[PDB]
Order: structure tokens, then C-alpha cells, then sequence
């Protein structure tokens, strides 16, 4: 379960969207599509079994051909020793996913190969069904940025902290109003330069008496202002989808 | 498809009617192939224009020489279009 | 008709005579496109205008080219590695009239120097030309907007205009700096050149020297009386040029 | 998208995809939506208007046209969103629900289809129609200068090669004539809104004359409320006022035509952006723009509704 051989950080010292200790969140994967010959990353995801990645629903286009990239830190490389690229077998998108309302932004990627599960490929931990974490709780949104796009990319795997914002808070009319639903986790705090470090469908990492649990999948924000005050990053509540996850995990 | 590598959108600001007639005296110049995104109006309002690469330097010095202020809003139009097009592809399905 | 016989005629340069000419091209939808002129000043270095660089693009320079519509066997194509461009640190895209419009591109693999391709001759630092100096521009005519471009390398006699003749209020006024050279200004046209193209002058030796680097022309056209093609004085940038080549 | 509940509203679409979307929405909410074809464009493409209704015969209506200058891609995409909005909020949102019970809304998502088809295949920044003239090789006319409102007069160009070319005569373009025909024939139109981009502006007549409209006061007040309401969502700022004083004198525009036609509530929105991106507004801003613009639009509809005449 969610235990790394490369200790990441915490609110240690680095100010601003920290790069990231090469390989300190080994369940971080990059979802890529082919165009001509080059593969390009669009979304992030989480390794959760030696052949299944949890990811956002809005990251799936029925027409594209995908590949999953494992064990990376710098996207502009193709070796990094402990790295991989695995084809997809099936992508089960939640049958109630709703694009207009952006409700149930979830999808499970059944890989096609065993995925070596080595020293830099590690499986994060799934929360407990129902877990509704305390407001202000420290969590980390990893990712290669690619969310708001217009800013010096992020070939270097990023990572930055996000403080769980309680539903009661998010749902405030002057916050994310009705948009939000108890099935979503909010996060993100008053920034400082901000710089969107997590990608769409990126993981919302949190510790649970040691090990880390995937509490969220990145879903939405403001467009131009990732980390606007009173406009937090909305993620999908993995805990609210443990039965579904467990039902599709066996398909 | 159209080529826009190196083109630039500039934000001209004609302080007063005078500065306005001179940016218009550049509009008559058909050979420049200016694409006015926010053509000339009342002074004070912004004048956004895409000036092709070959007419790039000549337009600037024209401006500079007339003591007319402009800043570069978009540095390379093809690169934006290139992003847009890349997003669309990344997001295609039926 | 398959390979038509080569006809040098009209304003075509003698094939390969201007042997230090280079073509800077950008990548697009798989193909490169000529965008500026330039002069091969070192085995693996090229000097061109600063405004010809768009950091977000893939470039290549073509050496030993004459007819861009016909492979002739003399051409050498050199891809320009990501960070091998080198714009002057004082070049400011928001003040063209401020000068310092130069830049250098280090070639990924060195030029094969020969009878057909050769190194230019730079003036001595601070060196200055006399009014009416008989110089020759060379290029593929991109400075010209209202019509179709040449396939073959062209040339023109653009006699220089000294500073105090190029500064006169009714010419290029306070826009021209002591760091620039003006050439032409009369009925003789300047449209045969490209941005960043050479202003070659016949040295006191018989050899030719690249005195200029095409910066800009009038808004009204590359043939406007009293508005001569402004070049960057490659002599004012001798210190700079040398270190860049050195330090890199 | 096999349904309109999985259609990606966060990207830009081709004429086709947009045309197929209109079909699903219709096939999905058969009782609420209907797709009308008001004519054909110069190059033969059909011109669709989506009609949102609950019943009755010839109830008062609102006209909303988008995409008349095809490069302004944020207008077609927010047009698609307004489409979905209308069907999600009816019978849920009392402010809108109350509107669809007394009037009809005609939505024209792609007012200039040839121009739009051209921006995807040839020139992204193309803005005119695609007609050909006998006396010129340049193609197109500024459709939003082709209306019969102070037509031909200053604020337009007479050279077929200019981007502000007014066309040979009022309504000479079929894209414009189609609407003129539909609107005039219907006759029960009380509001007329045309969406554009960019400048973040909300304007009301007139654009040609310096002459004030009989009811500048009211329309102007409606503008501050709508500009206000639009600001709620994220603070984006619009300025507002009449066309001519807020921009420049422009000849032959739609809302000057509508207004003279007696459709008192005539406004033009100039969506996001301020110049940072202009027509190349990043896709991340489609939904947001769509949302805030919606709020200011609801206000106008709601005013119309309360002030039926
Ligand atoms: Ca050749
Ligand atoms: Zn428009």
C-alpha cells in the first residue's frame, strides 16, 4: 500500500510550487495520447494496483489512443532507469459522469500488462468508504502542471500543498456555490504565485497514520486563475466511490 | 492553412485624435496586410492589430518615429494557435 | 519540364559569388521556410538580425543555396539546436530604433568550407564607411511585400548614406543611430534583401566585408526616396560577437 | 458524444460537431427544443436556429445570435453551452422557468457557417462571410455591417477587400437576409441579442447615428444590472453604454436594425477577453465565460419578461 522508498517532503522549507524529490510519489502516472508519432501527456492519474489507474472522466476522449507512463519525474526524457509505458486495455468511465455539471468525474483505467511494480512504481492507498476528512487537513497535489497550460510547462514533476476545505465551506454561495456536491473534495489555499502543479485527474495525496491515501482526483477550477481566493481546486472524492471502484476493479 | 509564425499583435494607444489619424495612415497602406483586431476608435481606447512578420519592423519604426506608444500583447500568434489546436485534438470524441 | 537549364539573368547574383550568404528557416507543418538572410562568419557560427529569432521555434540555416526551388548539390542544411540562438542582450523588440538589433546562431555541425561556401570578412571595430560607398545587398527579396518572391539569389547596388546624410530631418531623422548604416535612399531599390541580410562592401584590399545586418525599411516600402534601408553596424558589435563565439 | 451529457463543453468544435449537438439536444428534450432551418448560406450549408418553447401560438420571443464574425470562437462555444443551460434549468430555476412559460427563445449558434467552416480549414482569423462579387477577387462581407441600419454610411468600407466591407446592399448576404426574413415574419419579437468578442462590453443602440434612442434611460439601466450580475460570478468587468459612444461609429449593424424594427430590448455583448488573448481565448475560459455571460443574459430576459409590450 501507499508507502514510498523515496521520502517526499511536507511543509518543510521550500516556498512556492516545489519541484519534487525525483520519485517521492511513485503512484503518480502520466496519461498520454499519440498524434502522428509523438506521445503527449494530457492528464495525471494514480497507480492503485499493478494494473489499474484511477483518473478523471473528463480526461477521456473515445477517439484517442492512450499509453500510461510509469516511474517518471521529467517528461522530456525516455529512460530514467525506473520508468515505463504501458498500453491500456479498457477505460471504464463512470456511467453517470456528467459533462455539463461535471458530476462524478471518475474513470478507472484497466491497464494491459502486469506493470513490474518496482522501486519507483508504487500503489497509493484508497481511502475508507465514507471518510470525510477535517477542514484544513494538509494534503499534496502532485502533477506536471498541465492544467492551466499558459505558463512554463513543468518538465519537472511538481508538488504543492492544498488544505482540505470543508464541504460546508466550499458550498458557500460566494465560494463554489451549488456547483459542488458532497461527493467532491475541495482544497487549495489563498496561494502565493499559485502555478497549477497538478494536472487534470491528478491525485490529492494525504497521510493516514503514516501511509498516503488518494483522497482526490483533480476535477475543476476557474480557467485562468488556478487558486483564486474563494475559488478552490475541486477534486473528486475517492471515498465516495469505493464500491464502484471495487466493482470495476474486477472487470 | 494560413501561416502566422512570428506575427505579433500590438496594442497601440493614440493619445489624441492626431495620433489616431496617423495609425489610420498606416491602414490605407494595403501592402502591410494589417489585421486590425481592435481597429481605430476614440483616442484612449486600445488599438489591437496583428502585423505580419515582414511588415513587423517597418510598422514599429513607423510608430516609434511618430512617438506613438505600443506594447506587444502577443509575441508569436502561430504559437497560440498551435496550443489551441493541440488542446482540441487532446479533447476529441463523439 | 524536369531540370530546366540554369539561366542567370536579370538581377540574379552570379551563382555562389556571395559565398557567405545563408538562409535562416523556421519549421512548420513538417517543412522549413525561408525567413531571413544571414552571413556565415565562423566555421560553426552565423550572424543575422535579432528580430529574426522567435525563441519558440525550430530553425535551420541553409548554406550553398542559390535557387531555392532547385536542389543543386551545393546546399548544406544545418538544424539549429534549441539553445544555440544568441540574441544581443540589449536588443529590445519594443524599440527598433534603439538599435542593437543583431544576434548569432551557432551551427549544430560545422560548415564544410570550400570554393562554393566561404567565411565573410568583418570590418575592424568601429570602422566606418564613407558617404556614397558602393556596397551590394544580396538576398531572396523578403523585404518586399507587394508581389511574388525570387527563387534565385538576387543583388543590388545600394550605396551607403553616411550618418549626417542619413540623419537629416527629411530622411530618417532622430530614428537613425551612430550604430547603424543606411544604404540606398534613391530610385535604386532595396527590396532584393531579407531582414538580417548582408550589406557587403568592397574593402580596401579588394576583398568584401559584411558591413551591415538588415534591420528595417520604411512602412511605405523597400524603395522609398529619402528613407534608406537601415542596417546594424556589425563593427559596433565586434567585442560582443567575439566573446559570444568564445564563451560558447 | 453519444449524449449531450458527455459532450465536451470545454473545447472548441467544428461546424459538424456543433450541428450534431443540436440534434441530440433536440432528440433529448423533444418537448422543449426544436431545430428550425431558416435558409442556406452562400456555399449551400444549412442555417439552423434552435427554438426553446413550452407551447402556445406565436408567443413573444427573444432572439440570440452568435458567431456572426466567425473568428470570435468564444461565441459559438458559449452558444452551445447556453443551449444546454436552457434545458437543465427549466422546471428547476424559477427565474428562467418563469420566462419559458410566457415567451420563446430562438438561439442561433452559428450565424455565419461558411466563415466558421473557413476558420477551421484555412484561416483561423477569418471574420467575414464567403460570397463572391463580380467586380473583385476578394471574398466576403462583414455580415454585421450588412444590415439595413444606416447602411452604406460612415462606419463601414465599400472596398470588397476590406475586413469591414459592407456588401453590395442592405441584406445582400443570405445569412443576414435569412434572419431578417424570419424575424420580420414572426413579428412577435421583444428582445434581440447578438453575441461577439472581445472587449468585455455590453452595448445598446445606436452605432451609426449620434442620435439618441427614444429610451436610452431604461436600456442603460438594464445594462448596469446585467453588467453587475455578470460580475458576481468572478469579478470580470464589462463597461457599457451605446455603441457609437462606447466604441466608434459603425454602419449597418444588427441591433440598430432590430431596434428600428421595434424590438426595444436590443443589445450586443462583447465577450471575454481584453486583448491578452483576443480571439484566441484559451479553452479553460469557455465554461467560465459561459456562466458569467449567462447571468447577465438572464437579467435582460427577465427584464423583457416583466416589461412585455
Ligand atoms: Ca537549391
Ligand atoms: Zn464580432
Amino acid at each position: 500500500c501507499g508507502a514510498p522508498i523515496f521520502q517526499p517532503n511536507l511543509s518543510a522549507r521550500v516556498v512556492g510550487g516545489e519541484d519534487a524529490i525525483p520519485h517521492s510519489w511513485p503512484w503518480q502516472i502520466s496519461l498520454q495520447y499519440l498524434r502522428d508519432n509523438t506521445w503527449r501527456h494530457t492528464c495525471g492519474g494514480t497507480l492503485i494496483t499493478p494494473n489499474h489507474v484511477l483518473t478523471a472522466a473528463h480526461c477521456i476522449s473515445n477517439t484517442l489512443t492512450y499509453r500510461v507512463a510509469l516511474g517518471k519525474n521529467n517528461l522530456e526524457v525516455e529512460d530514467e532507469a525506473g520508468s515505463l509505458y504501458v498500453g491500456v486495455d479498457t477505460i471504464f468511465v463512470h456511467e453517470k459522469w456528467n459533462s455539463f455539471l461535471v458530476r462524478n468525474d471518475i474513470a478507472l483505467i484497466k491497464l494491459a500488462e502486469t506493470v513490474e511494480l518496482g522501486d519507483t512504481i508504487q500503489v497509493a492507498c484508497l481511502p475508507s468508504e465514507g471518510s470525510l476528512l477535517p477542514q484544513d487537513y494538509p494534503c499534496f497535489v502532485t502533477g506536471w502542471g498541465r492544467l492551466y497550460t499558459n505558463g512554463p510547462i513543468a518538465a519537472e514533476l511538481q508538488q504543492g500543498l492544498q488544505p482540505v476545505v470543508d464541504y460546508a465551506t466550499c458550498s458557500q454561495r460566494d465560494w463554489w456555490g451549488t456547483t459542488v456536491k458532497e461527493t467532491m473534495v475541495c482544497a487549495g489555499g489563498d496561494g502565493v504565485i499559485s502555478a497549477c502543479n497538478g494536472d487534470s485527474g491528478g491525485p490529492l495525496n494525504c497521510q493516514a497514520d503514516g501511509q498516503w491515501d488518494v483522497r482526490g482526483i483533480v476535477s475543476f477550477g476557474s480557467g485562468l486563475s488556478c487558486n483564486t481566493f474563494k475559488k478552490p481546486t475541486v477534486f473528486t472524492r475517492v471515498s465516495a466511490y469505493i464500491d464502484w471502484i471495487n466493482q470495476k476493479l474486477q472487470l | 492553412k494560413e501561416d502566422f509564425v512570428g506575427h505579433q499583435v500590438l496594442r497601440i494607444t493614440a493619445a489624441d485624435e492626431a495620433e489616431v489619424q496617423t495609425v489610420k495612415e498606416l491602414e490605407d497602406l494595403e501592402h502591410l496586410q494589417l489585421d486590425f483586431w481592435r481597429g481605430p476608435g476614440q483616442p484612449g481606447s486600445p488599438i489591437d492589430v496583428r502585423v505580419p512578420f515582414p511588415s513587423l519592423q517597418a510598422v514599429k519604426v513607423f510608430l516609434e518615429a511618430h512617438g506613438i506608444r505600443y506594447r506587444i500583447m502577443i509575441e508569436d500568434v502561430q504559437s497560440l494557435l498551435d496550443e489551441e489546436q493541440e488542446q482540441m485534438f487532446a479533447s476529441q470524441s463523439r | 519540364s524536369r531540370p530546366s537549364s540554369r539561366v542567370v539573368n536579370g538581377e540574379d547574383a552570379v551563382p555562389y559569388s556571395w559565398s557567405w550568404q545563408v538562409s535562416l528557416q523556421y519549421e512548420k507543418d513538417g517543412a522549413f521556410h525561408h525567413t531571413c538572410g544571414g552571413s556565415l562568419i565562423a566555421p560553426d557560427w552565423v550572424v543575422t538580425a535579432g528580430h529574426c529569432i522567435s525563441t519558440s521555434r525550430t530553425y535551420q540555416v541553409v548554406l550553398g543555396e542559390y535557387d531555392r526551388s532547385v536542389l543543386q548539390g551545393s546546399e548544406q542544411v544545418i538544424p539549429i539546436n534549441a539553445g544555440d540562438l544568441f540574441v544581443h542582450p540589449l536588443w529590445n523588440s519594443n524599440c527598433v530604433a534603439c538599435g542593437n538589433d543583431i544576434a548569432l546562431v551557432k551551427l549544430s555541425r560545422s560548415a564544410q568550407l570550400g570554393d562554393k561556401v566561404q567565411l565573410a570578412n568583418l570590418p575592424p571595430a568601429g570602422d566606418i564607411l564613407p558617404n556614397e560607398a558602393p556596397c551590394y545587398i544580396s538576398g531572396w527579396g523578403r523585404l518586399y511585400t507587394g508581389g511574388p518572391l525570387p527563387d534565385k539569389l538576387q543583388e543590388a547596388l545600394l550605396p551607403v548614406v553616411d550618418y549626417e546624410h542619413c540623419s537629416q530631418y527629411d530622411w530618417w531623422g532622430i530614428t537613425v543611430k551612430k550604430t547603424m548604416v543606411c544604404a540606398g535612399g534613391d530610385t535604386r531599390s532595396g527590396c532584393d534583401g531579407d531582414s538580417g541580410g548582408p550589406l557587403n562592401c568592397p574593402a580596401a584590399d579588394g576583398s568584401w566585408q559584411v558591413h551591415g545586418v538588415t534591420s528595417f525599411v520604411s512602412a511605405f516600402g523597400c524603395n522609398t526616396i529619402k528613407k534608406p534601408t537601415v542596417f546594424t553596424r556589425v563593427s559596433a558589435f565586434i567585442d560582443w560577437i567575439n566573446e559570444t563565439i568564445a564563451s560558447n | 458524444a453519444r449524449s449531450t451529457n458527455t459532450f465536451n463543453y470545454a473545447t472548441y468544435h467544428t461546424l459538424d460537431e456543433i450541428y450534431d449537438f443540436m440534434d441530440l439536444l433536440v432528440a433529448e428534450h423533444p418537448q422543449l427544443v426544436s431545430k428550425l432551418q431558416i435558409g442556406r448560406s452562400y456555399e449551400g450549408r444549412p442555417i439552423y436556429v434552435l427554438k426553446f418553447s413550452t407551447g402556445g401560438s406565436n408567443r413573444p420571443a427573444i432572439w440570440i445570435d452568435l458567431g456572426i464574425h466567425s473568428r470570435e470562437w468564444i461565441t459559438q462555444a458559449t452558444g452551445v453551452w447556453f443551449a444546454k443551460k436552457f434545458t437543465e434549468d427549466y422546471g428547476q430555476d424559477p427565474s428562467f422557468t418563469a420566462i419559458l412559460d410566457s415567451m420563446d427563445i430562438f438561439l442561433e449558434i452559428v450565424t455565419n457557417p461558411d466563415g466558421f467552416a473557413f476558420t477551421h480549414s484555412q484561416n483561423r482569423l477569418w471574420r467575414k462571410t464567403r460570397s463572391v462579387t463580380s467586380s473583385s477577387l476578394c471574398v466576403g462581407v462583414d455580415a454585421n455591417r450588412n444590415w439595413d441600419a444606416g447602411f452604406g454610411k460612415a462606419g463601414a468600407s465599400s472596398s470588397p477587400c476590406s475586413e469591414t466591407y459592407h456588401g453590395k446592399y442592405a441584406n445582400s448576404e443570405v445569412e443576414v437576409k435569412s434572419i431578417v426574413d424570419f424575424v420580420k415574419d414572426h413579428g412577435n419579437f421583444k428582445a434581440f441579442l447578438s453575441i461577439h468578442s472581445y472587449s468585455q462590453l455590453l452595448l445598446y443602440p445606436y452605432g451609426y447615428t449620434t442620435q439618441s434612442i427614444p429610451d436610452k434611460t431604461e436600456l442603460n439601466q438594464v445594462a448596469k444590472s446585467a453588467v453587475e450580475a455578470l460580475k458576481s460570478l468572478y469579478g470580470t468587468s464589462y463597461k457599457y453604454g451605446s455603441i457609437i459612444t462606447t466604441i466608434y461609429q459603425a454602419s449597418g449593424g444588427s441591433i440598430d436594425w432590430s431596434y428600428n424594427q421595434g424590438i426595444k430590448y436590443s443589445f450586443t455583448f462583447e465577450l471575454r477577453d481584453t486583448g491578452r488573448y483576443g480571439f484566441l481565448l484559451p479553452a479553460s475560459q469557455i465554461i467560465p465565460t459561459a456562466q458569467e455571460t449567462w447571468l447577465g443574459v438572464l437579467t435582460i430576459m427577465e427584464h423583457t419578461l416583466n416589461n412585455l409590450y
